[PDB]
């Protein structure tokens, strides 16, 4: 996994690759690692995929109920506090490593969150097996007062470094842009640099190739009336 | 406990279970009956960890007998096996699991059919024409695969069972002291006293 | 009607009659007072000698909480002890967590919230005591008085029990005649006088005087009982004033 | 303390009656009449709604007839909210049984379980009983078609035909007069509707004031089918039987 | 980590490096290890980042609730709340915390709470992996009642050496000055402190 | 007639215990007032020290709940302090869990929900208090939110509570009918306090000394109470024009 | 009247009627006397029989080697409170290697009785106790009432007709306090005191119960022919 | 010792044009010992199909659990559960046992009755959802299945072509796994008909 | 300090009446009028903002509440009881449905959960019934648009149109004359405003009326773009200006 976050002029942006791997095999080539917490709060998930997804959904549910209760739009610091306190309680057994970013009435924010419940503040961050490749790119090119067009470029460049140089990361680039005074734009498959080439042969079989012992109709219907 | 075998023929289920009880160095008994009657037409044989086997079997027996009295009705073999499976499946994630493998031989009076169910300590249930637990299947299944027919009589089933026991007595290192054999059919449960 | 039969029931007035009935038990008790002085507080109480068989100086009524707070009360004596036992637990847990000894206003609210909690449910009875308490903390001397309702305020002087009207009038004179303040040793003498004057309401039986004090200069900010020569000096001063 | 305000819901009267059960039964006597009739080839459940309103959305409405599983249904008389608490418990018991034994729960076992829950509220806990009477219509392979009733006491009994709710005295006399043992479902449908039409407190019996259901063995190829009647289908059977 | 707190004439100054490592990888090179539990009571954190953040958040909650009821807490009170959490949960915590604060009555005070959950009131304290390399330097150069400028130099020189020798320490030197005048943040970059 | 002793419905659909808790509210015989400026929220309350033996500094019905939130109470002091302690605990817990300061309106809602529970659950009595919460909220600006024993709460442009609340309310109503704005158009809180005191004097028909009043002021990032000498300066300015 | 249905309810004059009714059970109970000097402390108790076939109900209970009490009222409540005292004496010895002070024993009994007067469901204790003991500050005598009030005294009496004995001790105060190093004379004074509370019946061998504790004397109870000496 | 490979077995699911296919082997074993050749691993709740590989006691337990839950769903909702909703129910149910999980590899397959859209999904043992457009694989020969599917699969196959593709993927994957085989079943699922076919294969 | 009311405070009287439920219904009757009307392409719910003082800001008091993105609620009776029910209803929509199935509950099932909470206050120990009737309007994919009433007993009924509270008898007669099965949402809003004018004494405008709809999906209110399947909430509360526009065409 390669996930990244960075801040720009009047916003914050998240990036993630789309490969899920169990051991050495690619289970999924197009999975979404950028999770929805609130309309303008998003979370990149690394580590154990189920844990990251589950923890974001629970906090996202509680954030929504809090937002309804208080009649206020949710804050990133609330999502951060709820996530870290939950993760700390389980002493790292929920193996979620997260980059949380969002816009709220306070402004734009970017935080990282580790499985044991430590948090960090940053202008640019990266997590997962591709973090070192991604951070090399961010340390080379990140600057203050980046424009949105520059920021999307840098974020996708950071994720690409992970895709190419990390075996744990691969496939496509997902991006989410959160700008102040605007709707967040979720750009799934922002980049598609790994389409498979056309195959040499067609492996479609002639009909009747497979040997069949028995055929039967499965009744998937409710009991009928006469 | 060691060897428990089961074979479902045309009109009955036959269960064969070893007589030996070994506690480490010595054979303490050579006439042990590793079975409980759950209902008039349902028999359960068992093998596994000492103590747990009998404790489990008698606990099942009590619950099925309770059901019989409450409803004035005998549960089908399928229903009994599902109840037994759930108790073992519950057991495997407990503080201390029942280490017990069972065979349930029953005659379904509604369908007029014999039925044999094999359930291991994990709660892995299978309905079979013949079954075993532990190493018993390793010696006997090649003979059963060869000779078994679904239309066998009870006498043919017993003869095939003798061949299985003879093969066990030849190639197994442990002396299991022969087997008690019991037949489950439409008339109920009876023991074959000469085997 | 029936509003006075159960605790925590509002009458049509907006009153809790069971708390008002607890006040009657307080009014029936012996007189106790508190005087705030320049660098501390003085507590005094009337102890009715029911019989000659009572051992003198033994049935001690004033109680210490922690090492710096004194508590005295009028009404049902067991209820007062129960409240002080709670106060000691509150003071212990405060010091356990925060290291510093419990400040007097903080301590006052701990007792206050506890007493108030016994007016919230019909499964409990209100406290049948008014408690005068105080001591010295980092911000100086504090004297409080706490009622059965859970109500409390800070005081220059405080009095409760059967002779409270008499005592209050005497305390009001001291406040007017000493705006600059009263010394700790003066307050002990005046406390003795006030209890002796307040004893006209309980004049049938004779009594025993008991005084305690916390003072920054006289006791190092610790609660101590007035004993021996200092107690006898206060009794003599009091006896001289009544005659 | 609190003792002062306790009604004491679980006590005997001097005559040996449970006050709250008897008063719950009085409540149920004002509820819309429900009728169950058992035939050789099926069971009929008919019930009268008390809504009595034009603007009520009838096709999405359910106050009387509820499905417990594919083989068992209930008709409700009394507090609908109380009934839904019990209904959901019965639905869970049926699935627990199915999970344990891998067989559909026999009708009586489900009925006994619910009746035992009702009984508990009359003997312990200090709570009011459930103000509900059920008619259970069901099928299993042991006894075939079965009708039961349970009331707030937790007592249950089996029936060939039965009524609960309003005018049960009058309704039970009419059923006792025209019921026969060799009766069929189509005849039982007609008896149920005729009985409701005579006992009703309303001026006339119409489709919008009724809920109707049948359990018939006679699903295609020997399977049992529950049929909760739609508003248009209740209207048709009323014209067929000659009531409107 | 290299952290210290030093009392001086006008109050107290907390100092820290900004490096957070996962093994040999620097996970964050601009960490803020100087954290606020009350207006003029701060702490320096070392050990498990999860644990020290969890503790500091709980303390901040306790002192906020203290303040609502009893007014401003003393530095000793803050140290006591830290100690209570560290001592009672010693089996499940890896936390080394220096507590520093300014009262007007007590002036500058420093308390160090090592792994065991003991408390030690000191004129100055050093902690974290990099502190081992400056025990000699700090002992030789510390004086009581230094000026603000002298104390800033003492901390700057001390942590400069701690950073130089300890791989686990590095980045910027952050400082927080606590006096009657208020709360002042200071930052010192590598090109400044490395040439000292 | 036990429907009047516990919180269950009477035949008219009323909760008499709730209604009687409202009557306990006026037992102190104290009137409070709250108004909003541009940058601030001011709350004033009568202060009566009838006994000369009392320490007047300890007699208060205004509470500092959090740094941003203040609360004035109309009702007996034991219930006032019960509500004060709980509101303080709730405000601190909120900040710990959700990472930002509890808003004034959210605290009001929380305390109102707690009050609602005492009207529904039999074993708990209602508190005989009306709670008026004030702050300068970071999102909503100057805020007044009031809670009562029924569990009702609402926001206010300005409000009054006590025996003579109607006289104060109508006085405030008439002012805002002229100005046609939801607040006191004034820069400094000092002048908003002077407005509050002036309009209480006009409404109640009584003059005040420095010891007869108690004042609380909410500004951005702090709520504080005025001393007797701060109030005296306020009273001097009123008299001088 | 309306305010005596339970212990949790004050009357309009501030009284707790259930506690007062518990106090009444003590007045119905048989007389027991307590008195002390500087060296020793004595309990004397008139035991009550059901009839001529029955035994005489025991009145005195040992709590430790240096402490014990006599009862008047509900005997099962005395058993509960004396068992609690035994445990508190035992806790003090095991944990602190310390004999429990008699004054502190009174404070513990006061607090235990109080909890039953402020909570719903419970009832007050229906017994009065006279605790004697010898600790580090010498001889002590306590009187316990189930209201919670515990009182340290030179002498007292509780039970039916106890006022006669209590008046005698009030007169004799100056004499019996000086009976130091003479256990027999102190018991004589207690036996003479309890005789002022007798009507119709007199002190027989199975009627009288005496206990003593002192400087070099463990708490010991005398019944039967052991008390014939004092008749 | 490894619970996911004691009993053995495999499931594969594929999408086609207006159809889905799900298939499984029939082996149940105790490590090396073959125990049953009739252990079906595909179940259905209305029109939603669920394949489950892994520890056989959990396969049976989870089937009984989802039958329970989809029965109650239907009674309350008054409609059959859809594949998308059921997928979330499987994920929820697995994750609630996060720290004592069922050792299984579920696969969902079905057609949404309202939109007509073919749907497949796979999960890890704690409920992480893989919602693939093309195919899902599971079991002890999942590597072999990934290899077959990745080459044999092409999009928008007609039902009778999809049958051949999924069958050949399963069979040849199973023949390279010791713990799979002993027979096989293929379900071809269309919007309102489902055909079930048992395949002939080598019995070693 | 113990809760000793472990017994029912609602019990059957000799006539079979549950007194506390009847008395709760009397409290609902005293409450301000609220109504609901179902159209072919939507549902409307409406009520009067009865302001307790002119100094009070009635915008801060929401009588019409969002429960889920596609479900809204209004009441008549005791306001505090409603507020806590809305809190519980929002939470139960998540805990007993969304966290299990990954989608919001359908209208009828959320109503069923609210009904259950209200039933339990009618039978559990030491509690009185809720003194409110709720009108819950909502949409879901398989059931379409729907409108439900929920009473203090826990009973609920589906309606084409209805009214509760003060002038409900007169309002229901008005709705019977006007309602048909071919109403568009704008027609239902128009009828809602006409009906509600009869029960209102004083001012009748957008500031004194609260009105919300369940209608088309609002992608503008969603807050984000990039997921085609999420098209936005069907619940929408009408503004003060939007109400006043329709009062000119009245
Ligand atoms: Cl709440
Ligand atoms: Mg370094
Ligand atoms: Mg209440
Ligand atoms: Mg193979
Ligand atoms: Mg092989």
């Amino acid at each position: 996994t390669t996930i990244a976050g960075l801040v720009f002029q009047d916003g914050v942006i998240l990036g993630a690759d789309t490969r899920a791997t169990n051991d050495s095999v690619v289970a999924d080539k197009s999975c979404e690692k950028i999770h929805f917490i609130a309309p303008k709060i998003y979370c990149c998930g690394a580590g154990v995929a189920a844990d990251a997804e589950a923890v974001t959904q629970l906090i996202g549910s509680n954030i929504e109920l809090h937002s309804l209760y208080t009649s206020r739009e949710p804050r990133v610091v609330s999502a951060l506090q709820m996530l870290k306190q939950h993760l700390f309680k389980y002493q790292g057994h929920i193996g979620a490593y997260l980059i949380v970013a969002g816009v709220d009435p306070t402004g734009s924010h970017l935080f990282s969150i580790h499985a044991h419940g430590s948090t960090d503040v940053g202008y640019y961050l990266s997590l997962g097996s591709g973090s070192l490749a991604a951070m090399a790119v961010l340390e080379s090119h990140w600057k203050q007062d980046l424009t949105k067009e520059e920021a999307i470029k840098l974020a996708s460049d950071a994720i690409q470094a992970g895709i190419w140089n990390d075996l744990g990361s691969g496939s496509n680039v997902d991006v989410c842009v959160m700008e102040i005074g605007k709707d967040a734009e979720y750009l799934r498959n922002y980049l598609t640099p790994n389409v498979r080439e056309e195959k040499q042969k067609s492996y479609k079989f002639p009909r009747g190739t497979t040997a069949v012992l028995k055929e039967s109709i499965v009744n998937i219907c409710d009991i009928q009336e006469e | 406990m060691d060897i428990i075998l089961g074979i479902r023929v045309q009109d009955s289920v036959i269960l064969a279970s070893s007589k030996a009880v070994t506690r480490g160095i010595s054979v303490l008994k050579d006439s042990d009956d590793k079975t409980r009657q759950l209902s008039p037409h349902t028999l359960m044989s068992f093998a596994g960890e000492a103590g747990d086997t009998v404790q489990f079997a008698e606990y099942i027996q009590a619950n099925i007998q309770l059901y019989s009295i409450r409803e004035d009705y005998e549960l089908s073999p399928q229903a009994v096996s599902s109840f037994v499976r759930q108790e073992l499946a519950k057991s495997i994630r407990s503080r201390r699991p029942y280490q017990v493998n069972v065979l349930i031989g029953g005659y379904d009076k509604k369908k007029n059919k014999p039925e044999l169910y094999q359930i291991d300590y994990l709660g892995t249930k299978v309905e079979l024409p013949y079954g075993a637990h532990g190493y018993s299947g390793f010696y006997t299944f090649s003979l059963l695969d060869h000779h078994y027919r679904p239309d066998m009589t009870t006498e043919e089933g017993l003869d095939l069972l003798k061949l299985c026991v003879q093969e066990l007595e030849k190639r197994m290192p442990m002396d299991f002291k022969g087997v008690i054999v019991k037949i489950v059919d439409k008339d109920g449960i009876r023991q074959v006293d000469d085997f | 009607t029936g509003y006075d039969l159960s605790n925590s029931v509002f009458s049509p007035d907006g009153r809790n009659f069971q708390v008002e009935y607890a006040v009657k038990a307080v009014e029936n008790g012996t007189t106790s007072i508190g005087i705030k002085c320049n660098d501390g507080v003085v507590f005094a109480v009337e102890k009715l000698i029911t019989s000659k068989l009572l051992v003198p100086q033994k049935n001690v009524k004033i109680q210490v909480v922690d090492r710096h707070i004194g508590c005295v009360y009028s009404g049902l004596i067991p209820d007062g002890r129960h409240l002080v036992n709670r106060g000691r637990e509150e003071a212990a847990s405060f010091k356990k967590l925060y290291k510093t000894p419990i400040p007097i206003p903080a301590f006052a609210d701990r007792l206050g919230q506890y007493v108030q909690a016994h007016t919230l449910y019909n499964s409990v009875r209100p406290f049948g005591v008014s408690t005068i308490f105080g001591g010295v903390d980092k911000n100086g001397a504090h004297l409080y008085m706490l009622e059965p309702s859970g109500s409390y305020w800070g005081y220059k002087g405080a009095a409760t029990g059967k002779g409270r009207q008499s005592a209050k009038a005497e305390l009001e004179k001291l406040v007017d005649h000493h705006p600059e303040g009263l010394s700790a040793r003066e307050a002990v003498k005046q406390a003795a006088k006030i209890i002796y004057l307040a004893h006209e309401d309980n004049k049938e039986k004779d009594f025993e005087l008991e005084i305690s004090w916390c003072s920054l200069s006289e006791t190092n900010g610790l609660h101590k009982f007035v004993k021996g020569d200092l107690l006898q000096e206060a009794i003599d001063f009091a006896q001289k004033e009544i005659n | 303390g609190s003792r002062r305000y306790d009604s004491r819901t679980t006590i005997f009267s001097p005559e040996g009656r449970l006050y709250q059960v008897e008063y719950a039964l009085e409540s149920i006597s004002h509820a819309g009449t429900a009728i169950g009739i058992m035939a050789s080839d099926g069971i009929v459940l008919a019930a009268e709604r008390k809504v009595t309103s034009t603007l009520l959305e009838q096709d999405t409405s359910t106050e009387k007839l509820y499905k417990l599983n594919d083989k068992i249904a209930v008709a409700v008389a009394g507090l609908t909210a109380d009934a839904e608490i019990l209904i959901n418990t019965a639905r869970i018991h049926a699935q627990n049984y199915l999970k344990t034994y891998n067989e559909d729960i026999p009708v009586e076992i489900l009925v006994r379980r619910l009746s035992d829950i009702k009984q508990g509220y009359t003997q312990h806990g200090g709570l009011r009983p459930f103000g509900v009477s059920f008619i259970y219509a069901g099928y299993d392979d042991r006894y075939g078609y079965q009708l039961y009733t349970s009331n707030p006491s937790g007592n249950y009994t089996g029936w060939k035909a039965i009524s609960v709710g309003a005018n049960t005295s009058a309704a039970q006399t009419l059923l006792q007069m025209d019921y026969k043992d060799d009766m069929k479902v189509d005849d039982a449908i007609e008896l149920a509707l005729k009985t409701l039409s005579k006992t009703t407190d309303s001026s006339a019996l119409t489709y919008d004031r009724l809920e109707f259901a049948t359990i018939r063995k006679g699903a295609n190829d020997g399977e049992v089918y529950q049929k909760i009647f739609k508003p248009q289908e209740i209207k048709d059977i009323l014209v067929k039987t000659g009531i409107t | 980590t290299s952290i210290m707190a030093v009392t001086f004439k006008d109050g107290v100054i907390l100092g820290a490096d900004s490096r957070t490592t996962t093994g040999a990888y620097i996970a964050n090179r601009v960490t803020d290890k100087l954290t606020r539990v009350h207006d003029k009571i701060w702490c320096c954190r070392s050990g498990s980042a999860a644990d020290t953040q969890a503790i500091a958040d709980i303390v901040q909650y306790h002192l906020e609730l203290y303040t609502s009821q009893y007014g401003t807490p003393s530095t000793e009170t803050a140290a006591s709340v830290f100690k209570e959490l560290c001592y009672e949960n010693k089996d499940n915590l890896t936390a080394g915390i220096i507590v520093a604060g300014y009262d007007d009555k007590n002036k500058g005070e420093v308390y160090t709470i090592p792994l065991g959950g003991s408390v030690h009131k000191l004129p100055y304290a050093i902690a974290g992996s990099g502190s081992t390399f400056i025990y000699g330097y700090c002992d030789k150069n510390f004086r009581e009642n230094m000026s603000k400028e002298e104390t800033v130099d003492f901390i700057k020189h001390s942590l400069s050496q701690a950073i130089k020798w300890d791989g686990s320490s590095g980045g910027v030197i952050r400082m927080v000055v606590l006096t009657a005048a208020g709360v002042e943040r200071l930052i010192f970059y590598p090109d400044e402190y490395e040439q000292l | 007639g036990y429907d009047r002793h516990i919180t269950i419905f009477s035949p008219e659909g009323r909760l008499y215990q709730v209604e009687y808790a409202f009557k306990a509210t006026n037992q102190t015989n104290i009137n409070s007032l709250a108004v909003r400026g541009k940058d601030c929220t001011v709350v004033i309350s009568q202060k009566k020290v009838p006994d000369k033996l009392l320490d007047p500094t300890t007699v208060s019905y205004i509470f500092c709940i959090s740094r941003t939130i203040g609360m004035v109470v109309n009702g007996p002091i034991p219930d006032a302090r019960n509500a004060a302690l709980r509101a303080k605990a709730e405000a601190a817990e909120f900040r710990y869990k959700y990472g930002y300061d509890m808003p004034c309106d959210v605290l009001a809602k929380r305390m109102a929900n707690l009050s609602q529970i005492y009207t529904q659950r039999a074993y708990m009595r209602p508190l005989g208090v009306i709670l008026t919460f004030v702050s300068v909220d970071e999102e909503l600006g100057p805020s007044i939110y009031k809670t009562d024993p029924a569990g009702y709460y609402v926001g206010y442009k300005a409000t009054a509570t006590g025996p003579k609340q109607q006289e104060i309310t109508t006085n405030l109503e008439n002012h805002f009918k002229k100005s046609k704005i939801d607040h006191i158009n004034e820069e400094s809180w000092e002048k908003v306090v002077e407005f509050a005191i002036t309009h209480m004097i006009d409404a109640l028909g009584t003059e005040f000394s420095k010891n007869d009043l108690e004042v609380g002021v909410a500004t951005k990032d702090k709520f504080f109470t005025l001393s007797a000498e701060n109030i005296e300066e306020r009273l001097v300015a009123i008299a001088e024009q | 009247n309306n305010y005596d249905g339970d212990t949790v309810t004050f009357s309009p004059t501030g009284r707790l009627f259930q506690v007062e009714y518990a106090l009444e059970a003590i007045k119905q109970g048989s007389v027991t006397v307590g008195l002390r000097s500087n060296t020793h402390a004595v309990l004397v108790a008139l035991k009550r029989n059901a009839d001529e076939l029955s035994s005489y109900q025991k009145k005195i209970i040992k709590c430790d080697e240096h402490m014990g009490l006599s009862l008047a009222g509900l005997a099962p409540d005395a058993r509960v409170l004396s068992n609690y005292l035994r445990q508190q004496c035992n806790y003090s010895s095991l944990v602190f290697n310390r004999k429990l002070a008699v004054e502190r024993a009174g404070h513990l009994l006061c607090d235990k009785a109080q909890k039953n007067t402020q909570s719903y469901g419970g009832r007050p204790y229906g017994v009065g106790l006279l605790i004697i003991g010898y600790d580090k500050s010498g001889a002590h005598l306590l009187e316990f009432q189930p209201s919670g009030n515990v009182t340290e005294l030179y002498g007292t009496a509780i039970g039916a007709r106890s006022q006669g004995a209590k008046t005698y001790l009030e007169r004799t105060l100056d004499t019996f306090i000086k009976i130091d190093g003479n256990p027999d004379e102190l018991i004589k004074a207690g036996v003479e005191a309890i005789s002022q509370s007798l009507r119709d019946e007199s002190l027989t061998v199975d009627n009288l119960s005496i206990a003593i504790v002192g400087k070099d004397t463990p708490f010991t109870i005398y019944d039967g022919e052991a008390v014939a000496k004092y008749i | 010792s490894d619970p996911s490979s004691i009993n053995g077995g495999i499931v594969v699911a594929m999408t086609g044009k207006d159809c889905v296919a799900i298939a499984c082997d029939l082996r149940l074993g105790s490590q090396s010992l073959g125990v049953s050749n009739k252990f079906e691993k595909i179940f259905h709740y209305g029109h939603v199909f669920l394949g489950i590989t892994g520890l056989a006691t959990d396969v049976t337990t989870l089937n009984e659990m989802f039958r329970y839950k989809t029965n109650l769903y239907k009674l309350k909702e008054e409609r059959a559960i859809e594949p998308e909703t059921f997928t979330q129910l499987v994920s929820s149910s697995l994750y609630e046992r996060r720290f004592g999980p069922y050792f299984v590899g579920p696969v969902v397959a079905g057609i949404n009755s309202k939109s007509g859209k073919p749907f497949i999904a796979g999960f890890d043992l704690i409920g992480c959802i893989d919602e693939a457009k093309d195919f899902i694989v599971s079991g002890t020969a999942s590597d072999q299945l990934f290899g077959m599917c990745e080459s044999l699969y092409e999009p928008n196959l007609e039902p009778e072509d999809l049958f051949e593709t999924i069958s050949q993927a399963l069979l040849n994957a199973a023949d390279r796994d010791a713990l799979s085989g002993w027979g096989a079943v293929v379900y071809i699922i269309k919007k309102d008909e489902v055909v079930k076919r048992y395949l002939k294969m080598r019995q070693d | 300090m113990t809760d000793r009311y472990s017994f029912s405070l609602t019990t059957f009287s000799p006539s079979g009446k549950l007194g506390q439920i009847d008395y709760a219904l009397t409290a609902v009757k005293q409450g301000v009028t609220s109504l609901g009307i179902k159209a072919t392409n939507g549902v409307v719910i409406a009520t009067e903002k009865k302001s307790s003082s002119p100094l009070a800001m009635s915008e801060t008091l929401s009588k019409v509440s969002l429960l889920t993105p596609d479900i809204g609620a209004v009441y008549s009776g005791m306001g505090p009881d409603y507020r806590v029910l809305v809190d519980k209803s929002r939470k139960v929509a998540h805990t007993s449905y969304k966290r299990i199935y990954g989608e919001y509950p359908p209208t009828k099932l959320l109503v069923s959960e609210v009904a259950k909470i209200m039933q339990e206050a009618t039978q559990s120990g030491g509690v009185r019934p809720f003194g409110v009737s709720l009108l819950i309007a909502g949409h879901d994919e398989f059931n379409g648009f729907s409108l439900y009433q929920v009473d203090p007993s826990g009973s609920y009924f589906p309606w084409k149109a209805t009214a509760i509270g003060k002038g409900s008898v007169a309002a229901k007669t008005f709705l019977e004359k006007r309602w048909n099965d071919e109403l568009e949402l704008e027609d239902a809003i128009h009828i809602a405003l006409l009906t509600l004018k009869e029960s209102v004494e004083g001012e009748f405008n957008g500031d004194t009326i609260e009105l919300a709809i369940i209608g088309d999906e609002n992608p503008d209110l969603l807050g984000y773009t990039g997921i085609p399947t999420d098209k936005g909430p069907r619940f929408r509360k009408l503004t003060s200006q939007e109400i006043n526009d329709r009062l000119e065409a009245l």
